[PDB]
RNA sequence: UUGAGCCUUGAUGUGUAGGAUAGGUGGGAGGCUUUGAAGUGUGGACGCCAGUCUGCAUGGAGCCGACCUUGAAAUACCACCCUUUAAUGUUUGAUGUUCUAACGUUGACCCGUAAUCCGGGUUGCGGACAGUGUCUGGUGGGUAGUUUGACUGGGGCGGUCUCCUCCUAAAGAGUAACGGAGGAGCACGAAGGUUGGCUAAUCCUGGUCGGACAUCAGGAGGUUAGUGCAAUGGCAUAAGCCAGCUUGACUGCGAGCGUGACGGCGCGAGCAGGUGCGAAAGCAGGUCAUAGUGAUCCGGUGGUUCUGAAUGGAAGGGCCAUC
RNA sequence: GUUUAUUAAAAACACAGCACUGUGCAAACACGAAAGUGGACGUAUACGGUGUGACGCCUGCCCGGUGCCGGAAGGUUAAUUGAUGGGGUUAGCGCAAGCGAAGCUCUUGAUCGAAGCCCCGGUAAACGGCGGCCGUAACUAUAACGGUCCUAAGGUAGCGA
RNA sequence: GGUUCUCCCCGAAAGCUAUUUAGGUAGCGCCUCGUGAAUUCAUCUCCGGGGGUAGAGCACUGUUUCGGCAAGGGGGUCAUC
RNA sequence: GCGGAUUUAGCUCAGUUGGGAGAGCGCCAGACUGAAGAUCUGGAGGUCCUGUGUUCGAUCCACAGAAUUCGCACCA
RNA sequence: GCGGAUUUAGCUCAGUUGGGAGAGCGCCAGACUGAAGAUCUGGAGGUCCUGUGUUCGAUCCACAGAAUUCGCACC
């Protein structure tokens, strides 16, 4: 395998203390690290795993909506990060600064189908950084597509040596090494390639964790 | 086992159930060539592999 | 002088655009600011030119960044990351090169000693040598050993018990011989099936691309045919056939038995489960079969609700795989 | 000659030179468990291998094979030395299934490595060794003269039972 | 190698498989002795067909020879072996 | 088959900036020669070991397989 | 008798998946020589022993037969 949730578990407990949870000024975070070995250009092994964190941590993910006009009222009250019209989406087709806003910092792009014009104002400055869209519901009843997205991370690697994603915040190790070992099932069901290991660690706002593994 | 053009053994496992055997196979000709649907469970002939995964 | 590690000390780079000398792998959007802390401005001295040095500012003004531009690609703020290898510290070893309280003194002077063993100190020698104790290597018939089938028209040869058919040998069965003919040291990625299918040659005569021949439509209707190495036998409502559909060749018991000397070798009414094969009648344990291995004792090995001299783990055993 | 009294009575041969050979010397041999006594009261012209076949000439040649050994350019791949990978035994981490570190230890054929020997060099006393078919002389046929065959190869340094 | 006094009936011990057999070996008898039992067992008269010991043919496949011609093949001659 | 290396011309092999794929001996032809050899020069010469993925572009980067090949497992 | 090689170019002989027939040598041509060999460059040289069968295809293999020929059987 790659890991297994104790040698997770133990290596959370020391990411979450002091040594490497080294405080600027707010509940900070931890992640999950994997880099390979012989990965290189020719497909087998790349990634995309887009993952709701099996056990949620502190702090929730970065939501954008689309919703259309009779979904709207409900979708008002799922908590969304930010939120745009099915029709407004018609004035943004030019405005570069609101759009690398979105980009740079939210996280998931949830969009209705009617809403297409979504697959063109977005992909050049959101695409480079790797974090993508998708096609919401319907549904007024929206409410557990909405919390999915807002407690998922992903995969981000089309050809790069290393993934890196949040999986934690502050306060409790032990659950957050279930969503560690769900990234790495994501990649080795992904890529059965196993010996392609360089290197597993964990990793806070700083300091990384070379894991007992 | 012992020769070269020689009737082998070679471990064949199940597609569920666990449960490995042999009798024959022959390095002689293409290699490609089998699984089957069988069951030493008895209950349902669905998938085997042979030794070979075909 | 040379092996293995470790940054105490180093250092292997110019191309354009970007007011500017851009390895990466990456997170996100902010990062420092106590005045002796930070840049930012502007001189001056060095040169293996890609290094730095030294002066003097102003300085809670804002400046570095997605935010505005450029490009192959950003740079503010942290994480992560040391090797090809040097200098020397700090762990530490080892061949040469030796000097020499090991040592050997079966070399000398001195000495107990009118003394062949022997006592012992100075010297003089070489030298970690000697010594033997295991492991690896063959080297030779320098102790000791065996006399290893039997078949024998007495021996030397050529042939067999094997496991195999036809002769030969006197029917339930057999009874060789350096005898007569010929033999197994194995066979499937199917030479695997359950339906369904029948009529083929040779030669006569036709006819693109011949010059014996190869799909052919008809003679006559002949029961004038075929056999992938070996063989003898199949025997035709074809198994030889061959195209569709596609690979049961079940896990478990069995009245009844066919029988033998411990293995063993053969199969089946009927009963279970549900097992796959089917319209229905209904069928059955795989290459055409004959030729193909272990006395068994020791081994090895993979699985486990089978155990294991008070236990509990557990050696070792049981079950049966696997040889 | 009186020699192996015992088959031969020598028709055995014990001579004796010598190229090479054992040892630069507590020298080779070691009988005896400890001798250091032969060799030595002695040096590789003392003493031992394996022999020698008066004497004096004479020992051609020929290295394919197999001896004899001796070596080091470099491969087969052992004590010796141990890259590692996999485990065991076990803290830490797990309501459990189970992960899983030092230390201790199991197990590598890591990487060197030539005794032999592929090899490289020399051996005349080391082991034995001299090939056949197709064509033949002013006569039979002698068998000088013949082209060659990757064949290891045809009676040669004599005197002729 | 060799039955150290006598007697009476069953009683060829003395052979199939063989045997890195060589007067040697595993069970075994046609044996006795002790349990046990049925028409169990044998020859006949009979039922019922497989055998191929004989025998006999010419059928096959192999052929005797003699007739009579079976686009078979020989001898002679014209001819270009 | 464990792992590595190797496979590009007839054979030995260069092939590491991924952009033109080749040298050497030998083969061939001319020159030379009297003929050849030798010298000299031009000319010849491929399953890039296999075949896809990645790539704008593949001998080249990745991988699955094979053969050539070095050491190597082994108490069924 | 069994087993085996063998009847493959003048000469010595190679050869076979099982589909081409080979080479040193010899002959001949091309020229170099008045000429010939060498050495040269091109052409050519076959009782593949026979029969039969397998087979795409037999020089080959298996089977049967001739005929040489080799060892052992023989005492």
């Amino acid at each position: 395998m790659l890991a297994d949730k104790e040698s997770l578990i133990e290596a959370l407990k020391l990411a979450l203390s002091t040594e490497y949870n080294v405080k600027r000024n707010f509940t900070q975070s931890v992640e999950i690290i994997l880099t390979f070995k012989g990965i290189d250009k020719k497909g087998d092994l790349k990634l995309r795993e887009i993952v709701p964190l099996p056990k949620q941590p502190s702090k929730a993910k970065r939501v954008l909506v689309v919703p259309s006009s009779e979904q709207l009222e409900y979708a008002k009250k799922a908590s969304p990060k930010v939120v745009i019209t099915r029709e407004e989406l018609q004035k943004l087709q030019g405005q570069k600064r609101p759009v690398k806003k979105l980009a740079r910092q939210n996280e998931w792009f949830l969009i209705n189908q009617e809403s297409a014009l979504a697959g063109r104002i977005l992909g050049p400055a959101l695409g480079p950084r790797g974090k993508f869209p998708t096609p919401l519901p319907n549904t007024a009843d929206i409410s557990e597509y909405i919390n999915r997205f807002k407690r998922s991370v992903l995969v981000k690697t089309k050809d790069q040596p290393q993934v890196q994603v949040f999986i934690g915040t502050e306060d409790k190790p032990e659950d957050l090494a279930e969503n560690a070992i769900a990234v790495l099932n994501a990649i080795e069901n992904k890529a059965k390639v196993e010996t392609n290991l360089r290197n597993i660690y964990v990793k806070t706002t700083g300091k990384a964790v070379k894991v007992k593994r | 086992a012992k020769g070269i053009r020689e009737k082998i053994k070679l471990v064949s496992s199940a597609g569920t159930g666990h449960f490995y055997t042999t009798t024959k196979n022959k390095r002689t000709k293409p290699e490609k060539l089998e699984l089957k649907k069988f069951d030493p469970v008895v209950r349902q002939h669905v998938i085997y592999k042979e030794a070979k995964i075909k």
